[PDB]
């Protein structure tokens, strides 16, 4: 009962890279450390799952 | 003589042209000298500010 349209929306909702950013970076405190995430697949597992 | 004292010459001049260290450009003074300040990784902005 599925669409592909649906299936392309799905699939590329799912493959997008993520800018998250920085703590610490106007604050007082005293460590700034980036944040970083999980973005693009790369293997066909991935894609499959 | 005259001729041997000219080839005297000659091998000092091949051999002193061997002695002297290279170089491209003399360093000298503009009126300013830079200097670099490193913290340790992570710090903010304050510390290095102060």
């Amino acid at each position: 009962n599925l669409t592909a349209t649906e299936i392309v929306n799905a699939i590329r909702e799912q493959n997008i890279q993520v800018a998250a950013g920085t703590i610490g970076a106007p604050s007082n405190s005293p460590l700034q450390l980036s944040v970083n995430a999980q973005g693009r697949l790369t293997t066909e597992q991935e894609f499959a799952d | 003589s005259a001729m041997g004292v000219y080839a005297a010459l000659l091998g000092l001049t091949v051999g002193i042209s061997y002695i002297v260290p290279g170089g491209f450009v003399p360093a000298q003074d503009k009126q300013y000298l830079i200097s670099f300040a490193q913290l340790p990784n992570g710090a903010s902005l304050d510390r290095t500010e102060a």
